[PDB]
């Protein structure tokens, strides 16, 4: 895969 | 816990199936086919059934590189290389051919700062003549050859020094996707990134390809005729969203077969509803609480620590940190599926993590009220906050929006912070937007007016840290430089951690270093959750299963 920004918490 | 990873059913697929795919997020579709140029993790799913972003290489179930996929990679300790081939029937989805050019214009447009992407790591700089074409000092990279020319389907890759996460993927010190560069090679290398050609309209290798793509919305995912493996069996894929008050909704109304994305929270309410079976994995996810301690340099592209803030010293930063109640705020919410995080690997990686390593996953006021006592902070009696030589610890929090607990969880950690005569108080005094918090922490040269925040991450496939967390990293949203953290993340890609005896160690020592030193405080770690449609056939979650779009199928209706 790769880094990736999520909106979770 | 332990879920299915894939639901198992028997009913077998129809030739056309509609499948109607979607991901929970309160923000736009922010799409962008190039992996290079983009830095998302809700397109990075919606991606999957046009090839992930273009991805060359299938893996194993812990992500190891085996043969068989796009292309086949071939590392040497000797040469110090890596040989990447290219399938002779890889085809675009307009039918032109992929070749070595393609390969080789991902380098580019990550290495080339006309192209404006975010995604270079000192971890580039390890393979020859890359560096300098990226400073603009050599017009080619040296170390990028085609043996059999543009055309050819083979590149070779020479490095200056091998890696151990060279076997798995997402190790960042060479790149697995292709560009199609004869269809974009006219676009102005600045124009690209906005570009219909990268956006709206581009070219893909995957088993389907967007016949249609709605902007901030949808896609329509056909099968691609030119795909090299399996014909698939669907007819078409819809791949939507989907924000976090509508999903339940939605799963009711039965409008998608799939949800991928959805918050712990809304999974007390997802397990009763029938009709759907709830496939669930370790996620290769993290996610932070930041301290903003400086600003990147993009000039020098460099990290500088040089915030004025009470967050500068070691006992304040440990201190906010042994303050938060996740374990309860877990629980209270999560049902299982967020556990307190030790460190900053998650326990996807099993090899790294270790129960000997202590983080602050358990609330310690006591020992909180102790570390700011001993720094000057001194409790004023009259009003229960902490003053220090004049001015009163107060903090801004950038808190960010998310479930129908996301406001509630904000002031519970303000109290918490109140209890050890800290003053928190909110952004503008409002949860802030998702795009709108992107735009504040990952633009340059950072913000000046918050001082903590959260943030989450879909994390590399590769437990190495050195693209979040590295002096020249643009990813370090606190922007600490340390001279100790730079040789910790170093000495675990260090050719004595090719033995895993060694790297495991040099693991443990920088997630020591980082819970001690306290930059960044790592708040949960995540199972995943999908509920699928009990209609659906070959579905799965399993790392290491390649061919999910082109097995999939449905059976008639949704139930």
């Amino acid at each position: 895969s790769l880094s990736q920004l999520s909106s979770q918490s | 816990g332990n879920f299915d990873v894939a639901y198992q059913n028997p009913d077998k697929a129809i030739k056309g199936g509609n499948l109607k795919v979607a991901y929970q997020s309160d923000s736009p579709m922010k799409a962008q086919w190039l992996s290079g140029l983009s830095n998302d993790a809700t397109f990075a799913t919606m991606s999957g059934p046009g090839g992930g972003q273009d991805g060359l290489f299938f893996t194993d179930s812990g992500f190891k590189f085996i043969k068989g996929g796009a292309a086949d990679v071939a590392l040497d300790k000797e040469s110090k290389t890596a040989t990447i081939t290219l399938r002779k029937d890889l085809k675009w989805s307009d039918g032109s051919e992929v070749t070595a050019k393609d390969y080789e214009f991902t380098y580019e447009t990550i290495a080339n700062p006309a192209y404006g992407s975010d995604r270079w790591t000192d971890s580039l700089a390890n393979i020859v003549g890359l560096s300098d074409y990226h400073t603009g000092k050599a017009k080619t990279i040296s170390g990028i050859t085609f043996p059999d020319g543009e055309n050819g389907k083979v590149i070779k890759v020479q490095f200056k020094e091998m890696k151990p996460g060279m076997t798995q993927s997402g190790n960042g010190y060479f790149l697995e996707t292709v560009a199609p560069y004869q269809y974009l090679k006219d676009v102005a290398p600045k124009d690209l990134a906005s570009s219909p050609k990268t956006t709206t309209k581009p070219l893909v290798t995957g088993p389907f390809k967007p016949e249609n793509v709605v902007a901030g919305e949808s896609i329509k995912y056909v099968p691609n005729p030119y795909y090299w493996g399996e014909k698939p069996k669907l007819n078409s894929i819809t791949y939507e969203v989907v924000s976090t008050a509508k999903s339940v909704a939605a799963l009711s109304s039965s409008k998608y077969d799939i949800i991928n994305g959805m918050v712990s929270s809304q999974y007390k309410q997802v397990k009763n509803l029938k009709g759907y079976k709830v496939l669930g994995q370790q996620a290769m996810y993290i996610s932070l609480m930041y301290y903003n301690l400086g600003h990147y340099d993009a000039k020098n592209s460099i990290n500088v620590q040089d915030r004025k803030t009470p967050l500068q010293d070691q006992n304040v930063r440990q201190a906010i940190g042994y303050a938060r109640n996740v374990a309860e705020v877990d629980n209270k919410f999560s049902n299982g599926l967020s556990t307190p995080a030790n460190s900053l690997i998650p326990p996807i990686f099993k090899q790294f993590t270790s129960s000997s390593v202590k983080g602050y996953e358990k609330q310690d006021l006591d020992k909180a009220n102790k570390l700011l006592d001993e720094d000057g902070w001194k409790l004023n009696k009259s009003t229960g906050y902490r003053e220090k030589d004049g001015k009163e610890l107060s903090l801004v929090y950038a808190a960010r929006v998310g479930d129908a607990n996301a406001e509630t969880i904000a002031q519970n950690y303000i109290q918490q912070w109140k209890k050890i005569g800290v003053k928190v108080s909110l952004y503008n005094g409002k949860l802030m937007e998702f795009n709108s918090w992107v735009d504040h922490m990952t633009t340059p040269p950072g913000a000046n007016d918050w001082d903590i925040t959260d943030g989450s991450w879909s994390l590399a496939s590769e437990p190495s840290q050195q693209d979040l967390f590295s002096a020249a990293a643009p990813y370090n949203f606190g922007h600490f430089n340390d001279s100790e953290i730079t040789k910790d993340l170093n000495d675990i890609d260090s050719a004595k951690s090719e033995n895993p005896t060694y790297r495991k160690a040099a693991f443990v020592k920088y997630q020591e270093d980082m819970n001690k030193k306290a930059y960044v405080i790592p708040t949960n770690f995540m199972l995943n959750y999908t509920p699928v449609n009990k209609r659906v056939v070959g579905m799965t979650l399993d790392y290491g299963a390649m061919n999910t779009w082109s097995e999939i199928g449905v059976s008639s209706a949704k139930l």
